Formats: structure tokens, sequence, C-alpha cells
């Protein structure tokens, strides 16, 4: 096995989070809450207004 | 009076005795009519008399 990368905490409250996607489906969604890091797939989306 | 975003609720209070915020709520800042004589917007302030 080798490394790729390392996450790194991803701080979180109520009423406050961000969008990540599944890549492995394309499945966007906004996490929110307790603070979550990222799992093996999701990455960061971004918002457009 | 101030509204708490993380409760989802807002509370009042007057009279001595100080306000004391949880992260998340926020101070309900009102306009008044100020200036010389009238004016809509000045003096604002969220201490109502």
């Amino acid at each position: 096995v080798e490394v790729v990368e390392e996450r790194q905490a991803i701080p979180l409250d109520q009423n406050e989070g961000i969008y990540v996607q599944d890549v492995k489906t394309g499945k966007v969604r906004a996490v929110i809450g307790s603070t979550y890091m990222l799992t093996q797939d999701e990455v960061l989306w971004e918002k457009e207004l | 009076q101030v509204y708490d975003y993380r409760a989802k609720r807002a509370r009042v209070v007057f009279g001595p005795e100080l306000v004391t915020l949880d992260p998340e709520e926020q101070f309900t800042v009102l306009s008044l009519s100020a200036g010389r004589p009238k004016r809509p917007h000045a003096r604002r302030a969220l201490c109502l008399l």
C-alpha cells in the first residue's frame, strides 16, 4: 500500500457545514452539524450563486 | 431581544440584566428616527427604550 493524501480536521457546529460530492456516483450533498472528516471518495463541492 | 440560530428561537429581555449570548445568537438591531428633528435612518440601536 502507498500513501496518497492526509485528510485534516474539519471543525463544524450546528447550522454549519460544507458541500461535498460522492465521486463514485456524482452524489453532491451538504454535510452539516458535527465535525466530519471526508471519507475515501468524497471531495469538496463548490456552490454557485 | 436576540434570536438564536442554533435553537431556532428568539428570546427577549429588559431591565437591569446584562445579556449573555450563545454563539449563534444575534442582536435585534433597530433603526431609529433621529437627527436634530427627524430622519428615517439615524442613531441605530438595539437598546429600545
